[PDB]
């Protein structure tokens, strides 16, 4: 952060957010050259992949600055761009997260993207370590929560309807629309279990559909299914709570 | 309208008031006009 001894300081701490400002605006424009667009390239899955990999390396070099906690760092990033990026990712995550999803050929790409918001997120609970009460930090976390407030709001819902999707698998409705302890189910028994459930109306019942890959046996397998959406669903809204 | 002499002669700043409504991306503002 500061050379002490030296006649002439640079701050490290500050350019690293500068970059990260930089590639997060990158990854927003190509994002919104795809968002049109029904299916991501193997060439632009190839570019997202590797750009999210330098994402959240910048992520892990900020919070391996702040850890521990250091007060001059902590208050350096308070005052920097970073809440403009972390602006951006999140509206980049409430996007993408409901447009792969429904994309079966996407999965790698979803699986990188959500351990790049898990890193942003453990990034602004090491910002918050060491706080104290009505703080300059959590002001400023709080004005860009109210910035991002419907970004927010997508994201918290796109975890809910999956962390009830364990509760619906585990119930003994589920285990009666399918009695055999295999693990697999068709669609309509699976949509028919929605219905039951009761806890998840049209909208998500349809979207889960959506998000669901059956084959031409009209059957998936649920267990999976709940993996793929659930443990990512699981860590991330833990940090996130 | 001169508003630097506002000593001498009012300047009429109800004609040149202007509102903000819209900030779009270049981006958005395409994709938009395409729809």
């Amino acid at each position: 952060r500061t050379q002490t001894g030296n006649n002439t300081t640079v701050n490290i701490i500050i350019s690293t957010v500068d970059y990260l400002l930089r590639v997060q605006e990158s990854i927003s424009d190509f994002y919104w050259y795809y968002s049109g667009k029904d299916v991501i390239d193997e060439q632009g899955q190839r570019n997202f992949s590797k750009a999210i990999q330098v994402a959240k390396q910048v992520f892990n070099t900020l919070t391996e600055y702040i850890q521990g906690p250091c007060t001059g760092n902590q208050q350096s990033l308070a005052h920097s761009r970073l809440w403009d990026a972390v602006v951006g990712f999140l509206h980049v995550f409430a996007h993408m997260q409901m447009k792969l999803s429904q994309d079966s050929s996407q999965i790698e790409l979803l699986k990188e993207l959500m351990d790049l918001q898990k890193d942003m997120v453990v990034m602004l609970l090491s910002m918050l370590e060491g706080n104290v009460v009505n703080g300059t930090i959590g002001k400023q976390m709080v004005d860009m929560l109210v910035e991002s407030s419907n970004n927010v709001e997508m994201i918290l819902k796109f975890f809910d309807m999956f962390l009830k999707l364990k509760d619906l698998t585990s119930s003994d409705t589920f285990k009666e629309y399918d009695p055999d302890g295999k693990g697999v189910i068709s669609k309509r028994d699976f949509h028919k279990a929605m219905e039951s459930h009761k806890h998840y109306t049209q909208s998500e019942t349809e979207f889960l559909l959506s998000c669901a890959e059956t084959d031409e046996n009209e059957t998936l397998d649920y267990e999976e299914f709940v993996k793929r959406f659930h443990e990512p669903a699981k860590d991330i809204g833990f940090n996130v709570a | 309208e001169s508003t630097s002499n506002s000593k001498n002669v009012p300047p009429d700043l109800s004609i040149c008031t202007f509102v903000l409504e819209q900030s779009l991306s270049v981006r958005a503002l395409q994709e938009m006009l395409a729809n």
